[PDB]
């Protein structure tokens, strides 16, 4: 009977006015249980993103406001488990959009958690959804995806989302291309290039797209002058082997790169001066 | 520096501009939030004009301090911030940071640059639709729209520089040289790519906001700003700076935006229970479907429509309308939510909207403020009539065939609560049943603008120089009633337009005002309109002219209505007055002229000599 | 606007009025920079061809960018000025070369130095084309001399070798036998040159020269420093190799010495280095020296390599505390000199802030310095370190009109820096936070681990541990120590305010403590507060990570160096103390190294530097130093993350408890005495929990948070008494509380199983405890039901009773069985902590109950595994697919798998290698490996082929950790002439992305071929190879090809060394590359050949490729009279 929802949904907010937030979260998942049993989908929805707003905020205050060293993470769990539960409901309700929505604030928690990794897979769902219906929402998610896999450390990954991306964004955004999608091209296209010259594939690992961009490099475009000449340089530069090029290009780029690929650029330059995989 | 030369030798004083500034820059810092606001204000009056001198470096640094108020405990700080920043002009921003070199370092020699235009615009302004304060967001949604013309961006086509984009505005001013529903354009638009470049760039950031927004607030706010932005930068006219690559073409355009955004924020719990928001996703909603119009028509349900991928959207918005317009139905008739197609009573979120409606009504009923033009329940109406109005120009008899009656019942029920817009919608079912609707009827630089295209369009120019009918009876007799007993000249003028609409679908005026009323009442006016007695005339005239002019061509009801003799004499009876002829007597003859020359004898002759001798 | 347009106007008129003269001469004249920016206006491009078809006007036009090329020399105004150049008058062709060659020429952007190369060409190829009595008219003999004699001088000719050739046809148109000594020779021409190319190959070159030598060799002026890292890197994998390195020592000694002879050019007087005297002039006299500057990042990335290797070496290796002052002086200047240099010259190189900051991290860590930088002598440098660190972090990563957060008084600056400076850690320095998207992700973790020890320092921690909002409150104490910085601990009363007491739990859980009085007095002021709901359960949250604080392990109480103890509860395994599992892990140990290079967390690692992780895990006894990363192959908690350091369900075994505290069925740790804490708090949660029958009842968000708490804190326990309390307290709640409180059952749980397994869950606690462990398994909640997964896996530790086994185990494995089988082929949609702790249950039972769990159960557990790491990159995230994986080799090496278990994961392994992802490749590879050593013909030459192809495929990571492995997977499975064959082509083929990978694997194949004395057989496959060498399609990579063969087919010690030189020097054919490439072919005629018919066969088939001057025809000529 819906009485006891409301009932519940009064318990969940005078605990949440106590700061009580397990039991005030606790209280939104008996109400999503009273809106199941009404077949009430759309309330269910919302009570099951109430509650893992409710744990989200429990674990902020844990491992962000107060820094606990004992936080092993179970609000975490009891987010994550009733996010999944409300995207579960939106798709069946026909709602992507929604589903969407849920994914990305699942990843942005993980993201500002410290799980890279995991908040990596969640933009990656999000895009997915969004894709056959929102393009530019898709590519947003994508953006955010690379994002999470450098801070991951998984070049590969990145130089596989960017290049989807670019791909994406010729096709939904067409040679000049709109405002919108233009700025997540020139995006693709720098961090692509630094992450061919950290990664310098075998010509068994070089697509046809990787190669087509490196001869670009070897007619700025999108891109603005100074930066493809800087670029090209670069390329150049780490083609031959002059340290002292990529050195001096280095602090002449810093003004025009992103924080990002600031980093991509260090690497770079790190991995030309003391290369991985030598065990020294 | 010439003019404080010459008051110095008059007056001996030693002041300068330069000891101004730190002043406004002290008391931006203030403690006090009445000073603050002040000293925002004071940045208002100057800002500009300092960017446009050679103090401009003082310009550009009070724009780098008056951003440290967005944080402000204080409302009105928040809203003078907004008003503030909606006067800079980001091309000439963009031109003093490529000059700037220390300004860029300020304080603790900081590495990278300034990107005023980016913190602006996301860190304040986007930020801002995020505000607990509707006020706040009102104004930060306002302030977004007078941004948009005045950005500027690296690589566009336009413009490659700031320079070039300061010389395209100053260029542009001094060297210069049936009828479809508001959001429908079939003609192909000539649009300024530039524009359209910074449209799409402000709706990417808007609707990624709205999209992974965790908040009522912000999600609101988004739907407003983007409400807005469907107004001042139509839909239909500015299609690629809207696309985001729904539909699978120009990815003569045309575009559905982010519309299943909005539908699925119109079918959630939560979000279609607060009326402001609710409204503003309707009248985006509405403009983001007509948008596809000549290319989703065609060359089975919505058989007009050949892009089968809007259909499922043109449902769904359709039918959320006819339930929230029954609700609003209940509502004013009393009746309580329980017992085909806007039927509501088995669905949980439409009983909550249902309570919310009722709530604000019962505030109305006993109140007696009729100025107000924010009352919720009202504007939340009129709304949904305006979008059923729109996506009507989309239908044809098969699809509203079996709704007519039942949207008939519930504009009964609305009329004496929203009789202007229950007009409209009632002039789109005549459309629509009648087969009249749209469904139916179906490298550059400085010498480029500064001289080159100015002067190619002059010598150009000087070149060319040289060569279910009975249904609808009952709500024509409370429009025609209503005409009569009211003074609001927004409904007359729409219940004219619905008489000149029944007279060009031929329908026998006899049937309408059989004992001469309402023309008698029509012409009893122009006492009151002629001695400047009739409150706004300025409104009604033309349409008044329209109509006597198409009840001079129905001779067949055994005698001629009114002639054009004596439209003539009304319209220089008007001319004759001390009223002014802007207003009133042009207005008169625009359907006349076109009446007379255009569409339409030795009568006929001596009427259009007198009309010349009229306009002479 | 009017100056741009009015430019433009006047060139659309000169360009009508070329007779005019006077007016085009004004614009070149005055306007050029004007005219190049604008060349793009149509106007302004046709007066620059206009003065393209005039002599004189091009004339004009080359000499005022002649007076203007301090200026045209941005990048795009670089290229603007070469593209109007391209087409002027074939008259002025050598004034315009010479622009070209002795200014345009000499600039560092590349792309543009190949546009005035080929624009340079073009010109001299139209001089040559021309009449010669025109172009020499054009080109002097005296101008003709100084562009080729500048060429030459400035090294240009050695880059731009097209240019010289053109203008030397211009111009003649117009008029050791190998030993020590010349080893020694051979590296100082490496080793002794300024550059950052080929470090690591130069490191292994000054490991070659003899002990005696090394000090004098890296003591000499032209030493290139670059390679003290390098050496101290390689030096410390022969240390922990259990050699003595005597380049680590070398290296040492000369970084040491270096360090405190920078010191020594230091003033004698320290002053606070402030962003806002003689002193100042003689900083700017050192840090302005290009020479000094260069030294300071050099020598701090050596100094770095050194300490962060430090606490891990042999005792007489360890920092000379008569050079602790010397580096704390050198470390403080560093910074001083970095952030001179961003005041003045722009950003430092990303490498030299990072060396800086390097330092400064590791410095603050050693307990050694300090106690330097904490003591009064040192507060000046203490000052400057944290006006530094706020300068750098103000300079990257605040915009200008933006803030962080939104006595000398040089102290009282930095008190106020390092409170700002430990507020941006919830934000700014927050890595993926939205405040941190302005922060480059190489400069967050040094920054987090610098501020948290800067506020320790004496002089700022106890102004830093007051809240903000006190100072705001109007609190004013006066402060009185050394410093005059000594703060009071906060009063009990301000801790009453919810927000406050906030802040201040915020503070001592960053900074933890400093000494076990800053620990007694947090405990006294936090249990002062807990003597409102809300305050209680922020006190129980507090003390709970206070007393848990005392767990973290190498210094306890320090965040900065330490994490929280783990003791795995998995033991070493016998199988790796045989004659192959000794072999299995030196390879697997290489490949492991390289998956957490790539792949691990690194929470415990602030510093750049691969291959430092370290786990911490005590050696454990009845009551130490830490296990170290290569003794814990496999112990590590299957649940566990990789490099993840925090607190986790599991993080201390039931047989730890039970072996460190002597209560099988420390009390001590930094001085602080635990047990007195954790008997307080077990007895006041005892009394809280369990009301008497008069007291209001316990609110039940304070009971969640005790149980919590308790569950937490017993792992301080440290006597059966506690764990019996524990128990019976818990068992009394559980009959009293509502059982459908799934927010207390989550703790309640764990707890009750934890407190039952040291118990040692016998008959009357066993019954109750499985009863709670079947029903929750039942829960609507999942964080419960993995609380129950962790109480099942403390259970599991003890010698259960048959009849609680043979009612618990079906009911364990039907749970798993059920829930894995429903999500292995979608985990990425379910919750990966359910997942992870599932899959290290089924391990466990797989391992350690292989009789009570059916054959069914393992069969069925690896084919789900299986489906789970065929998973695609998005459908098994990483975190699964690493611990699955783990677990699996585990599995595998306890030997308690069935061989059909074993042939299954073979197949899997196998397929497994061979996807795009490097770091997933590479854990696949460890699997494999694991499965070839425990299984100790045609499939071994399966398995080599599979590392042959992921050398061909893969990244150049990937590719050279392939290459490290596979010279130990040949010699351990393959007699030597089975595999020969393959190792040479795959050298030798055309298809190989990597022949210098590859010439080390041959080397490595063909010197265990020398140790085990088939000498007889290198030459059998040198002379059959020869001919296959001489067809390599390029001259260089042929030469070079065969001077990696006869360096590594030689049995002398020095020709043997150069390999590192060879390798540096692929593709290049110069003089000195076919002069070592002739001596190393006579070594192997001299020493390796005897026979006359052998003879005769080698200087045969160079005969068919010695064309004359050829490299081939320089060997036969040095051949030929032996
Ligand atoms: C801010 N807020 N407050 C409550 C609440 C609940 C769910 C969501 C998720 N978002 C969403 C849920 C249902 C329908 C639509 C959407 C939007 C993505 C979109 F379609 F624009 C947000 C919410």
């Amino acid at each position: 009977v819906a009485e006891a929802g409301e009932q519940f949904g009064q318990l969940g907010r005078e605990l949440r006015a106590q700061e009580c937030l397990p039991y005030a979260a606790w209280c939104q998942l008996a109400v999503a249980r009273c809106q199941q049993a009404l077949f009430h989908g759309p309330g269910e929805a919302l009570a099951l993103t109430e509650a893992a707003r409710l744990f989200l905020r429990q674990e902020r205050d844990a491992r962000q406001r107060l820094v606990c060293p004992a936080a092993y993470g179970e609000p975490l769990q009891a987010a994550a488990s009733a996010l999944g539960a409300a995207v579960r409901l939106h798709l069946e309700l026909g709602q992507p959009a929604a589903a969407a929505a849920l994914c990305l604030e699942l990843a942005a928690a993980l993201r500002d958690l410290g799980q890279p990794a995991a908040a990596a897979g969640h933009f990656q769902r999000a895009a997915q959804l969004q894709l056959p219906q929102l393009p530019l929402a898709a590519l947003q998610a994508l953006g955010e995806a690379a994002s999470c896999q450098l801070l991951a450390r998984d070049y590969t990954g990145a130089l596989a989302v960017f290049t989807r991306m670019q791909r994406l964004a010729r096709e939904h955004g067409s040679p000049a291309a709109l405002g919108a999608f233009s700025d997540v091209l020139v995006r693709c296209e720098v961090s692509r290039v630094l992450l061919l010259l950290l990664l310098q594939p075998p010509p068994a690992k070089l697509l046809p797209e990787h190669a087509q961009t490196l001869e670009k490099y070897s007619s700025s475009g999108q891109l603005p002058e100074e930066l493809f000449l800087l670029l090209q340089s670069l390329v150049m530069a780490t083609h031959e082997k002059d340290t002292e090029a990529i050195k001096s290009l280095q602090v002449e780029m810093w003004p025009l790169l992103t924080a990002e690929q600031n980093h991509l650029l260090h690497l770079v330059l790190q991995e030309t001066i003391s290369p991985s995989g030598q065990g020294v | 520096g010439d003019w404080m030369g010459t008051i110095r030798t008059l007056t001996g004083n030693t002041f300068s501009l330069a000891d101004c500034i730190p002043l406004l820059r002290k008391t931006l810092k203030d403690e006090s939030s009445v000073t603050c606001k002040l000293a925002c204000t004071a940045v208002r009056n100057c800002v500009m004009s300092l960017c446009s001198s050679s103090y401009s470096e003082l310009g550009l640094q009070l724009i780098i301090d008056v951003l440290t108020l967005r944080n402000s405990s204080y409302w009105l700080v928040r809203t003078e911030l907004l008003e503030t920043l909606a006067e800079i002009d980001f091309r000439l921003v963009s031109f003093l940071e490529a000059k700037a070199e220390n300004l860029h370092r300020g304080a603790h020699h900081y590495t990278g640059l300034l990107k005023l235009q980016e913190r602006v615009l996301n860190n304040v302004v986007i930020h801002l639709l995020g505000d607990e304060d509707p006020r706040v967001r009102h104004v930060a949604a306002a302030s977004l729209i007078r941004l948009v013309p005045k950005l500027f961006y690296k690589c566009d086509q336009g413009q490659a520089d700031p320079v070039v984009a300061v010389a395209r505005d100053q260029s542009s001013v001094y060297l210069k040289l049936t009828r479809i529903y508001r959001g429908y354009n079939l003609l192909p638009s000539i649009t300024d790519v530039t524009m359209e470049n910074n449209l799409s760039r402000v709706i990417a950031a808007v609707s990624h906001e709205l999209i992974t927004s965790t908040t009522r607030a912000l999600t609101f706010g988004c739907c407003e700003a983007l409400c807005l932005l469907s107004t001042a930068f139509p839909v239909c006219i500015w299609s690629l700076g809207w696309h985001c690559g729904v539909p699978p073409l120009s990815a003569k355009s045309c575009t559905v935006g982010m519309a299943t955004m909005i539908l699925t924020l119109l079918s959630s719990a939560w979000f279609p229970l607060d009326l402001s928001a609710h409204q503003d996703a309707l009248i985006l909603a509405g403009n983001l479907l007509a948008a596809s119009a000549p290319k989703s028509l065609r060359s089975e349900v919505w058989p007009a429509l050949g892009d089968r991928a809007l259909v499922p959207m043109v449902e769904q918005l359709f039918s959320h309308l006819l339930k929230v317009i029954n609700i609003c139905a209940h509502v004013l008739d009393d009746v309580a939510p329980g017992p085909s197609l806007g039927s509501f009573y088995h669905l949980p979120s439409y009983l909550k909207l249902h309570d919310v409606l009722k709530a604000t009504h019962a505030n109305y009923k006993v109140t007696l403020d009729l100025q107000n033009s924010t009352e919720k329940f009202g504007g939340f109406l009129r709304s949904a009539l305006d979008v059923l109005s729109q996506i009507l120009e989309l239908a044809t008899l098969q699809d509203i065939g079996k709704c007519v009656e039942e949207i008939l019942g519930y504009l009964k029920s609305c009329f004496s609560r929203e009789p202007m817009m229950a007009t409209v919608c009632v002039q789109q079912l005549l459309k629509t049943l009648f087969g009249t609707n749209l469904a139916s009827q179906f490298r550059p630089g400085l010498y480029h603008y500064c001289f080159m295209a100015p002067y190619t369009h002059f010598t150009q120019a000087l070149a060319d120089a040289s060569l279910h009918i009975r249904l609808f009876e009952p709500l024509v007799i409370k429009a025609l009633k209503q005409y009569t007993t009211t003074t609001c000249v927004q409904l007359q003028k729409q219940v004219l337009d619905l008489l000149a609409q029944l007279v060009q679908l031929r329908v026998n005026y006899c049937l309408l005002d059989s004992d001469q009323v309402f023309i008698g009442f029509v012409l009893k006016q122009f006492e009151y309109i002629e001695v400047g007695q009739f409150r706004e005339s300025e409104a009604i005239i033309p349409n008044i002219f329209f109509f006597l002019v198409l009840l001079s061509y129905e001779r067949y009801h055994s005698k001629q209505i009114i002639g054009i003799p004596k439209i003539i004499q009304l319209c220089d009876g008007i001319m004759a007055s001390g009223r002014k002829a802007v207003t009133h007597a042009i207005p008169a003859l625009q359907p006349i002229v076109h009446d007379l020359f255009v569409l339409r004898g030795k009568e006929l002759e001596t009427q259009k000599e007198v009309v010349v001798s009229m306009l002479l | 606007i009017v100056r741009r347009g009015a430019l433009i106007l006047f060139c659309d008129y000169v360009c009508q009025n070329l007779h005019d003269s006077e007016h085009l001469t004004w614009l070149i004249v005055n306007h050029i920079q004007d005219l190049i920016s604008l060349s793009h206006e149509p106007p302004v491009q046709d007066f620059i061809s206009a003065v393209h078809r005039n002599s004189a006007a091009s004339g004009l036009f080359i000499q005022a960018i002649q007076s203007r090329c301090e200026n045209l020399s941005t990048p795009t105004m670089l290229k603007k000025t070469l593209q109007c150049l391209e087409g002027i008058h074939l008259s002025q062709s050598g004034a315009v070369l010479t622009l070209y060659v002795d200014r345009l020429l000499c600039t560092p952007f590349r792309v543009l130095a190949r546009m005035v190369d080929i624009l340079a060409c073009r010109r001299v190829e139209m001089l040559l084309a021309a009449n010669l009595q025109s172009s020499m008219a054009q080109l002097p003999m005296e101008e003709l001399n100084r562009i080729q004699e500048y060429l030459q001088s400035s090294g240009l000719a050695q880059r731009h070798q097209r240019l010289y050739s053109l203008l030397d046809r211009f111009r003649l148109s117009t008029m050791v036998s190998p030993d020590k000594d010349w080893y020694v020779h051979l590296v100082k021409s490496q080793c002794w040159t300024r550059s950052d190319s080929a470090l690591l190959e130069g490191a292994e070159l000054v490991n070659r020269i003899p002990a005696e030598d090394m000090n004098a060799f890296m003591m000499n002026s032209e030493f290139n420093l670059s390679l003290l890292a390098p050496c101290l890197s390689l030096g410390m994998s022969e240390i922990s190799g259990g050699q003595k390195s005597a380049l680590f020592e070398a290296a040492r000694e000369v970084t040491l010495a270096r360090v405190s002879g920078t010191v020594q050019q230091l003033p004698a007087v320290h002053h606070v280095f402030q962003p806002e005297a003689a002193y100042w002039s003689k900083l700017n006299d050192l840090f302005g020296d290009a020479a000094l500057y260069q030294s300071l990042p050099t020598l701090a990335r050596a100094l770095a390599q050194y300490l962060v290797v430090v606490s891990k070496l042999p005792s007489h290796l360890h920092l000379p505390p008569e050079k602790e002052k010397d580096i704390v002086k050198f470390v403080v200047a560093t910074l001083e000199a970095l952030s001179w240099h961003l005041i003045h010259e722009q950003i430092p190189l990303s490498l030299d802030l990072q060396a800086g900051l390097d330092c400064c991290c590791l410095a603050l860590q050693l307990p050694g310095l300090w106690s330097v930088v904490s003591s009064t002598e040192f507060v000046t440098h203490a000052c400057s370190l944290i006006h530094c660190v706020h300068f750098i972090l103000e300079a990257v990563a605040v915009q200008p009109g933006e803030q962080l957060l939104s006595n000398p008084k040089y102290i009282t600056a930095a008190c106020e820096m390092v409170a700002e400076m430990v507020e941006s850690l919830q934000s700014v320095l927050a890595l993926g936070h939205k405040r941190n998207s302005g922060v480059p992700a190489f400069l967050t973790p040094l920054l987090r681990n610098i501020i948290i020890s800067l506020a320790r320092l004496p002089l700022v921690n106890s102004y830093t541990r007051v809240p903000p909002l006190v100072w705001k409150l109007g609190w004013s104490p006066k402060p009185g120590g050394d410093f005059g910085t000594a703060f009071p601990e906060i009063p009990v009363e301000f801790l009453q305010e919810k927000e406050v007491f906030k802040e201040f739990i915020y503070r001592i859980n960053t900074l933890g403590w400093t000494s076990r009085t800053q620990f007694e007095e947090t405990w006294a002021t936090l249990l002062g507060v807990l003597v409102r709901t809300q305050i209680n359960v922020l006190a129980v949250q507090a003390i709970t990570s206070l007393v848990l604080s005392a767990m973290t392990v190498p210094v306890a109480g320090n965040p900065a160096v330490s994490c929280l103890e783990q003791q795995p509860r998995n033991k070493p395994l016998k199988a790796l103390d045989t004659r192959f599992g000794r072999k299995l892990s030196i390879i697997r140990g290489i490949v492991e190294q390289e998956i957490q290079a790539m792949v691990s967390k690194r929470e415990n690692i602030a510093t750049h530097h691969l291959y430092q992780a370290w786990d911490p895990v005590p050696s454990l006894s009845p009551a130490g130093a830490l296990i170290s990363h290569e003794k814990l192959l496999l112990q590590i908690n299957p649940e566990r993350e990789l490099g993840s350091m925090s607190y986790k369900l599991g993080q201390v075994s039931i047989h730890s408890v039970w072996l460190g505290n002597s209560i099988t069925p420390r009390k001590h740790r930094a001085g602080v005495d635990i047990h007195s804490c954790s008997q307080f708090l077990l007895e006041l949660y005892s009394r809280w929990i369990l009301p008497s029958s008069s007291a209001r009842r316990t609110p039940a968000i304070l009971i969640s948070e005790v149980v919590r708490s308790l569950l937490v804190v017993s792992d301080l326990f440290t006597e059966r008494n506690q764990f019996e309390l524990m128990y019976v307290t818990l068992t009394e709640l559980r009959r009293v509380h509502p059982s459908e409180d799934e927010i207390l059952a989550q703790y309640l749980v764990p707890a009750t199983c934890k407190a039952a397994a040291v118990l040692g869950m016998d008959k009357a606690v066993a019954e109750p405890v499985s009863r709670l462990l079947e029903s929750t398994l039942r829960s609507s909640h999942l964080p419960s039901r993995v609380g129950a997964l962790h109480g099942i896996l403390y259970v599991l530790e003890c010698d259960l009773l048959d009849d609680t086994a043979k009612q618990l185990i079906p009911v364990i494995s039907d749970y798993l069985l059920s829930n894995l089988k429903g999500i292995a082929h979608c985990v990425n949609i379910h919750s990966q902590q359910h997942v992870l702790v599932m899959c290290a249950t089924a391990f466990y039972l797989i391992e350690n109950y292989p009789l009570d769990v059916g054959p069914e159960f393992s069969a069925s557990i690896i084919q789900m595994c299986g489906v789970m790491l065929s998973g695609s990159e998005e459908s098994t995230p990483s975190i699964i697919y690493h611990c699955a994986l783990r677990g699996l080799e585990r599995l595998l090496l306890s030997e308690q798998l069935s061989r059909l278990d074993a042939e299954s994961l073979v197949k899997l392994s196998v397929d497994r290698v061979n996807v795009h992802s490097p770091h997933r490749a590479m854990a696949a590879l460890g699997l494999m490996l694991t499965c070839m050593y425990t299984g100790k013909v045609i499939v071994a030459m399966e398995r080599v082929s599979v590392l042959f192809d992921r050398i061909r495929k893969g990244f150049p990571c990937e590719a050279r950790v392939v290459a490290r492995i596979l010279p130990q997977f040949l010699d351990d499975f393959f007699p030597p002439q089975d595999i020969m064959n393959k190792v040479i082509g795959e050298f030798l083929s055309n298809q190989q992305p990597y022949p210098q990978f590859m010439a080390t694997v041959v080397y490595k194949v063909f010197q265990t071929l020398h140790s085990t004395g088939q000498s007889s057989m290198v030459r059998d496959w040198v002379m059959l190879s020869l001919s296959n060498f001489t067809q390599r399609a390029p001259v260089a990579m042929a030469t070079w090809s065969l001077s990696c063969f006869f360096v590594s087919a030689s049995t002398s010690p020095w020709v043997a060394a150069i390999l590192p030189h060879v390798i540096s020097r692929m593709g290049k054919l110069e003089q000195v590359d076919v002069n070592l490439f002739c001596l190393v072919a006579t070594d192997f005629y001299r020493h390796q050949i005897e026979e006359e018919l052998d003879r005769r066969a080698f200087q045969s088939v160079l005969e068919v490729v010695a064309a004359p001057g050829s490299p081939y025809h320089r060997l036969l000529t040095c051949l030929r009279n032996v």
